[PDB]
């Protein structure tokens, strides 16, 4: 059968983006703190393939890690529209979850899904660096699951 | 008291001056620098290897909530509505009735688990010890609509980690 | 029973050391010159 | 519509505006408006999706906390349909395709597939319907495209009495295949066309007015087994419309004829793809086919609905395909296409 | 002399996880290849070292 | 067989440009307490591999505002020219023996500066722009001081042949006789590479990613290769000029040995030097060789002219 050829090569290409995510240089508040830690020394998730890098246009997955104001709510679609795909966000914390502590401000966006499409939720206030390090590696589960070529194939 | 940090003068006697020379032409401080980094080279990293192995935490820890029951199996919440009214957040919301014995209990207990700060006032205010935080910092989603715990959800979780809650409550319990 | 306490030991804890250290190191100017010059001597010839 | 389906609130994101719908094809081009529109007013919106669910990502913020829910169906699959639509107050069908893929052919997708869900909606007793056909269908024409848009039409009646046909032009927007179409021929330098499209006539209508048309089809109680022709408000010549595309864009053109029959050749070439076909067979048919005129059929403007002139709302499709030389031009800066008087 | 004990730790941990194939299943599954005094073993096949 | 003497030159180069990027993380990941890449395969051998598929079935992107034909030449041109300079090079046998390599090596590294100018340019950004014009600043301060530096040392080669500085070695490294020189070329190398503490042209912490912000994909992919072979190439070229190893003509094997261990630790110094300082900033870049190494490179040069002469020790033309 020739689906079996395609579901090889959808395993390479899947591999090849869970074990290279280079996550943009993006935190707004408390919640990026955390998401230093996780790349310090005890956790280093530069030993899963996990690069920071600060080029939007140089980045795969966005980290929304702290509260979103009306204020930076434009600012952060843009970053993401200017992501090429295939492009992934999760979502830090509870203030970018659905509004956290700050919920019902005036100056605040409720949830950092009404903005952009996200991909996975880390509850915590702030999520433990290893909290986060679960998100980033149910993720690559995410993505492993995908089968993009065994759908163009059937189509 | 006080301390200058940078108030110094240079000794200007001809040796003095000559090491200063040297170090200026022979790069002697960029290379204690270059001794510092190779030290590191040749020393252990203080990595773990997650998530085959875990960060260290305390019976105090607060992570995910949950819902206990006492030994008998009856619910702990008596639905008194302290939790509700101290959470910061505004993340909890509770409905009571008499059951049908009888007893003040809830027919709605939600938590918003994307409004709670994971403060722990909810069970500093419970008075029965009904309302926890579990030891469980591993339960990401993948939808909004996951996160939001609903009695249900929240009793299983308390007989899910009542073994481990337990534990922590007795080894912790003489502090509160 | 007494009461029991996260207190520190009877005698108190041992010294912590806290100010600058940062050792001398190296041979002087002089002597990193002569060993400089030296060198090229050798080289040349 | 027991009291579970009575709206509550202010029309908003969070509100509840009584309305369950089924939406099929909504990962389309068509499909991200309608669904766009139903969670803004907040509806239940069911999204039954057949490709990967990374291609639905962006209906996500469409829709408030737990109103947008995806289901995998299949269109040969006669359980799938009933576990999706079986809640639902409203099926509105979306499903084409622009070219034959080796396991769905225009009969498969716009004849075999629409009546599938038809059926399948009205054993499940759902109380309203909308069926998405073309305006220039019919069953004497020289496109398989439009030849099945017309037995679906036929077959959708017979089966779902009450459903509402809808009958769009050509639709022009962002992710459009008909203005982003003509401006990407400029890839092969000229712009062929047949008899210098100096004897086809389009009359394309824009894609927000093909959704407002959509939605107050599903609230307005009259329009339940009737049919509706959505169309622009200008007839332009298909040589002054694709004139005006070029002139916006600020792109040379340079148009020369070429033959019916040997058009047809070079859409036998583009069709070897077995990825989306850039052209094909089918579609010039399509292209050069005059859009008719209903005077009988209701249209928009019965709907409540104002055609969108081309001009008014043809820079912000045109725009990404200048030059940086002219992409800070301005809307008044190409004078409008030629139009047709009735 | 230390650095030949260096080595025969090396090799006594092929010969800790039951031979090269044993080795080879922690060294990919878990990226570490160290030998651990067995805790115990839950009924879900976990072993904790 | 020169056909297959070429891919045997520029496909092995590939490969070692690919995994100095595990070999640099891991390297910065043990001097920075960490582990670097040990997920992916083991030891993380196989996270290149992964980096670079990923890349390449990326999506590229160009900008509205970018200049079409210039924006697409500059990777190329960029990649291109990186595996020109290794043609000349002596390993102890270069694919093409040039007269003249030295001057042809210098050329050359002239004319990849231009990749960085028309990439930032076309670009159409301002931080793009910024680091195209940190480019030619940073140009302008060694490009001067690195050939008079070549100058003083062929003074003692007797010829621009890169073949011939295995000769001049036969009997002592040029490091000794010429360790002034060593020291201001290392540094210029570091500058001309575009490396921590120079590494001003792509600037992260300043501009975000310098000239090189708007692109993406696989475009991005040629510049990042094109970087790494220059480090490579570089540090083979100090090896060969101070280092010099010896050739046996039955034993060329011996050589290369020889020959790619003291480029493999003159590369790793690359990576130490940057796990160890701050950045210098783009106008001090310039007064530190205008201003210091300028003085005494005209100095050495005057006096690497008379030695010879006075010491009766002028080596042959040929
Ligand atoms: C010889 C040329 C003789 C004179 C040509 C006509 C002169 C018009 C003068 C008008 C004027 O003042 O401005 C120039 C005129 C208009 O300038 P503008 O509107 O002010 O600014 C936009 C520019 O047009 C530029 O806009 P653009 O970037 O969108 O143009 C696209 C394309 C030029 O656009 C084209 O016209 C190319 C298509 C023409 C050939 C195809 C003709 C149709 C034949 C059938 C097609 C079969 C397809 C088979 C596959 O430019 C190129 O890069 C191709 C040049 C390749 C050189 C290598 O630009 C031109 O396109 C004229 C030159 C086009 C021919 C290229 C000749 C290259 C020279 C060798
Ligand atoms: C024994 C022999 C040994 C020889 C050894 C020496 C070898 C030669 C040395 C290397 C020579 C380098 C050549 C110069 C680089 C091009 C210069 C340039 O950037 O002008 C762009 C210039 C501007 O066009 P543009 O960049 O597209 O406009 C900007 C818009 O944003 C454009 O936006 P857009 O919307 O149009 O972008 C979409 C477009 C964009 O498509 C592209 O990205 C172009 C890709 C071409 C990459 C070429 C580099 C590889 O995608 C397409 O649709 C492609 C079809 C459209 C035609 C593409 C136009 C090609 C231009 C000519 C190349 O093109 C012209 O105006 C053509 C005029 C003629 C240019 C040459 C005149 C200078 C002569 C110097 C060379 C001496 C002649 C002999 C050379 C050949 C000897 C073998
Ligand atoms: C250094 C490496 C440099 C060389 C690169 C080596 C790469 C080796 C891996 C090859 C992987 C090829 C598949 C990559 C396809 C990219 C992709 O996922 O697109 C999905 C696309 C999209 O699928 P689709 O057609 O169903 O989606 C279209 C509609 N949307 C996008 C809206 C959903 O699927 C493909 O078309 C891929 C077809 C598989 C065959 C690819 C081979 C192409 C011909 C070259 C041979
Ligand atoms: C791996 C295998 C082993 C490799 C060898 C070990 C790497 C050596 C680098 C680390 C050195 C440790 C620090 C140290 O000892 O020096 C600090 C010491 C301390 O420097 P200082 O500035 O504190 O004081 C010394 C000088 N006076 C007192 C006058 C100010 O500096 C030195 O003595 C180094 C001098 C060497 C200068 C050589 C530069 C020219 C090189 C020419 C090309 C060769
Ligand atoms: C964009 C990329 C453009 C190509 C990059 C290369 C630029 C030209 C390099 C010049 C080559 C050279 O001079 O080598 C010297 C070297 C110097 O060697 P030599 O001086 O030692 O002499 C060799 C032979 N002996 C010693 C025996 C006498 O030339 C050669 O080695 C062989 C010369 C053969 C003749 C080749 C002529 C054609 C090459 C010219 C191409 C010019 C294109 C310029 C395009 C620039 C556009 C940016
Ligand atoms: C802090 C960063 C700056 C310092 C960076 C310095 C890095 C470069 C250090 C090079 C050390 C020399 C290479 C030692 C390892 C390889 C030795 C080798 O293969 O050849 C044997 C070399 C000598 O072999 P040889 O081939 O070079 O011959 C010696 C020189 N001639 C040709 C004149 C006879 O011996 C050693 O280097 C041992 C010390
Ligand atoms: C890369 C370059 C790395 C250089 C590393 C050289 C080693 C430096 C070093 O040895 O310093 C540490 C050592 C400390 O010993 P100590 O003197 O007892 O410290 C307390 C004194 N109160 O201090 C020493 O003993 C110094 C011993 C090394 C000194 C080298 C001589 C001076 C160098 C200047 C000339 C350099 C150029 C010579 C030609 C090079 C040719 C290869
Ligand atoms: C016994 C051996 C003795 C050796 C000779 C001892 C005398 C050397 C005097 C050199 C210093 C000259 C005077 C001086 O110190 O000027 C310093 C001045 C400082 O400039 P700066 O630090 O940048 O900022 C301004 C701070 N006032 O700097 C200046 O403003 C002017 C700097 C002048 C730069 C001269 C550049 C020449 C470099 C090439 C050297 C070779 C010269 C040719 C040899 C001629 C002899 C044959
Ligand atoms: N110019 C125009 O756009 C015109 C539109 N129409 C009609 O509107 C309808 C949709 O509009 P449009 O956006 O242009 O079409 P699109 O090509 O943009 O999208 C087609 C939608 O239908 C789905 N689809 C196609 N085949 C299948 C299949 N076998 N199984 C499941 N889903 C399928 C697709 O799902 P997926 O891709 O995710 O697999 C997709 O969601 C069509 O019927 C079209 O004929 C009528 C007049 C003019
Ligand atoms: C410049 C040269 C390239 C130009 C572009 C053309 C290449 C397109 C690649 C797909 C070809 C194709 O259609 O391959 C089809 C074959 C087998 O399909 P089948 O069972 O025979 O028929 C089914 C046809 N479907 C799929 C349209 C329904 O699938 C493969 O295993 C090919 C996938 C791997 C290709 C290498 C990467
Ligand atoms: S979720 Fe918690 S840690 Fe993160 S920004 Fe909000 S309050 Fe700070
Ligand atoms: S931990 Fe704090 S914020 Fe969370 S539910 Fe309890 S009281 Fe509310
Ligand atoms: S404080 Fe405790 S007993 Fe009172 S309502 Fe909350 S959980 Fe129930």
């Amino acid at each position: 059968r020739g689906e079996y050829v395609v579901a090889k090569l959808d395993d390479l290409i899947n591999w090849a983006r869970r074990s290279s995510l280079w996550p943009m240089t993006f935190g707004l508040a408390c919640c990026a703190v955390e998401m230093m830690h996780m790349a310090a020394p005890r956790y280093d998730m530069d030993r899963f393939g996990v690069v920071f890098r600060a080029s939007p246009r140089q980045s795969d997955v966005m980290i929304v890690a702290g509260t979103l104001t009306n204020k930076m709510a434009p600012a952060l679609r843009k970053v993401y529209d200017q992501m090429p795909e295939p492009r992934y966000v999760v979502s830090m914390g509870s203030c970018a979850n659905g509004g956290g502590y700050y919920h019902y401000s005036y100056s605040v966006v409720r949830g950092c899904d009404r903005i952009v499409p996200v991909d996975i939720y880390v509850p915590g206030c702030p999520p433990t660096a290893e909290a986060l390090l679960y998100g980033i590696l149910q993720l690559q589960k995410k993505i492993k699951r995908e089968k993009r070529l065994r759908i163009w194939y059937r189509r | 008291t006080y301390k200058y940090v940078n108030l110094r003068e240079p000794s200007m006697d001809m040796k003095s001056v000559t090491d200063r020379a040297a170090q200026t032409l022979l790069w002697t401080e960029l290379i204690r620098g270059l001794g510092m980094t190779l030290s590191y080279l040749f020393r252990e990293p203080a990595t773990i290897n997650y998530p085959f192995e875990k960060g260290p935490l305390s019976p105090r820890f607060r992570g995910e909530h949950a819902l206990r029951r006492y030994p008998s199996g009856e619910e702990r919440c008596i639905a008194c509505k302290l939790c509700e009214a101290v959470c910061p957040a505004q993340a909890i919301t509770i409905e009571a009735e008499p059951r049908a014995d009888g007893s003040r209990r809830t027919t709605r207990y939600d938590i918003d688990m994307t409004k709670c700060i994971y403060c722990g006032f909810c069970q500093e205010a419970c008075p029965v010890d009904a309302i926890v935080e579990g030891p469980n910092f591993e339960f990401s989603t993948e939808t909004h609509e996951e996160l939001l715990y609903n009695k249900e959800k929240l009793l299983n979780n308390g007989d899910k980690w009542e073994a481990e809650i337990a534990a922590n409550i007795q080894a912790d319990y003489l502090y509160r | 029973s007494k009461v029991k306490q996260d207190m520190p030991p009877v005698g108190g804890y041992g010294p912590i050391d806290y100010k600058r250290n940062l050792p001398r190191r190296g041979l002087s100017g002089y002597s990193m010159f002569a060993v400089g010059i030296g060198a090229l001597l050798f080289g040349y010839w | 519509l027991h009291h579970a389906v009575i709206p509550h609130g202010k029309g908003g994101r969070s509100s509840v505006s009584g309305i369950v719908a089924t939406v099929f094809g909504a990962t389309g081009f068509l499909g991200r408006y309608v669904v766009n529109h139903l969670g803004r007013m907040g509806s239940q919106v069911i999204v039954p999706h057949r490709c990967e669910p990374y291609d639905t990502m962006h209906l996500r913020p469409m829709g408030d906390l737990g109103q947008i829910i995806f289901m995998d169906w299949n269109g040969r699959d006669k359980d799938s349909i009933r576990r999706a639509v079986e809640h639902s107050s409203v099926v509105i069908n979306l499903v084409g395709r622009e070219w034959e893929t080796q396991n769905f052919d225009f009969e498969d997708v716009f004849v075999k597939i629409p009546q599938a869900i038809a059926q399948v909606s009205k054993e499940a007793g759902v109380e309203k319907f909308i069926h998405i056909s073309h305006l220039n269908a019919d069953i004497k024409s020289s496109s398989k495209y439009l030849r099945s848009k017309a037995v679906g039409e036929k077959e959708v009646r017979e089966t779902f009495p009450e459903a509402t046909i809808i009958k769009p032009a050509e639709i022009f927007g962002r992710e459009d295949r008909f203005l982003n179409y003509f401006a990407n021929i400029r890839w092969f330098g000229g712009v062929p066309l047949i008899s210098l499209g100096k004897k086809t006539v389009k009359q394309p209508v824009y894609i927000v007015d093909v959704t407002k048309g959509i939605i107050n089809a599903i609230k307005d109680p009259d329009a339940r087994g009737k049919t509706f022709a959505f169309v622009g408000p200008s007839r332009y010549l298909l040589f002054d419309l694709v004139q005006y595309v070029f002139a916006v864009a600020h792109r040379p053109f340079l148009p020369y004829p070429l033959p019916h029959f040997a058009y047809r050749w070079i859409g036998r070439l583009f069709e070897i793809s077995p990825f989306e076909p850039w052209t094909t067979r089918d579609k010039v048919e399509r292209i050069h086919t005059t859009d008719k005129i209903l005077p009988h059929l209701p249209g928009l403007e019965d709907l409540g609905v104002e055609a969108t002139p081309l001009e008014l709302k043809a820079i912000e499709v045109l725009r990404r395909h200048r030059t940086y030389r002219w992409l800070s031009s301005e809307i008044e800066d190409v004078q409008p296409a030629k139009t047709i008087p009735t | 002399m230390e650095l030949l004990q260096v080595l025969k730790r090396g090799l006594q941990q092929v010969s800790g996880h039951g031979g090269l194939r044993g080795y080879l299943r922690v060294l990919f599954r878990a990226n570490d290849v160290r030998v651990g005094t067995l805790v115990g073993e839950d009924k879900y096949g976990n072993k904790y070292y | 067989m020169f056909m297959i003497n070429i891919l045997m030159l520029i496909i092995p180069i590939l490969l070692a440009v690919a995994f100095l990027t595990l070999v640099e993380r891991k390297v910065l990941g043990y001097m920075q307490l960490r582990k670097g890449p040990n997920v992916v395969g083991p030891y993380g051998l196989l996270q290149p591999i992964a980096d670079a598929i990923k890349l390449f079935i990326k999506e590229p992107l160009r900008p509205a505002t970018s200049s079409a034909s210039m924006f697409i030449l500059a990777p190329i041109m960029a990649l291109g020219l990186a595996l020109t300079m290794w043609i000349p090079l002596p390993m102890p046998y270069p694919l093409i023996n040039m007269n003249l390599g030295v001057l042809f090596m210098l050329a050359m590294s002239s004319l990849a500066v231009y990749s960085i100018l028309w990439s930032g340019w076309a670009s159409n950004s301002k931080y793009a722009l910024i680091g195209a014009l940190r480019a030619v600043a940073q140009t302008i301060s060694y490009e001067v001081t690195l050939a008079i530096i070549l100058l003083s040392v062929l003074l003692m080669s007797g010829s621009f042949t890169l073949s011939t500085l295995i000769t001049t070695q036969e009997q002592m490294w040029l490091i000794l006789p010429a360790w002034p020189l060593a020291m201001m070329w290392f540094i210029s190398t570091l500058a001309e590479t575009n490396r921590a503490p120079f590494d001003l042209t792509e600037g992260e912490s300043e501009l975000v990613s310098g000239f090189n912000v708007e692109y993406a994909a696989g475009p991005f992919a040629l510049f990042f290769m094109a970087e790494y072979a220059n480090i490579i190439m570089m540090n083979i070229f100090t090896a060969i000029l101070f280092l010099g190893t010896s050739h046996n003509p039955h034993m060329p094997e011996l050589y290369t040995i020889n020959f790619t261990i003291k480029s493999l630790l003159l590369t790793m110094s690359f990576l130490w030097i940057r796990a160890s300082y701050p950045r210098f900033r783009y106008d001090q870049l310039m007064h530190l060789l205008w201003k210091n190494f300028l003085p005494l490179t005209l100095a050495l040069c005057m006096w690497h002219v008379s030695l010879p002469i006075l010491t009766s020790g002028i080596p042959p033309q040929t």
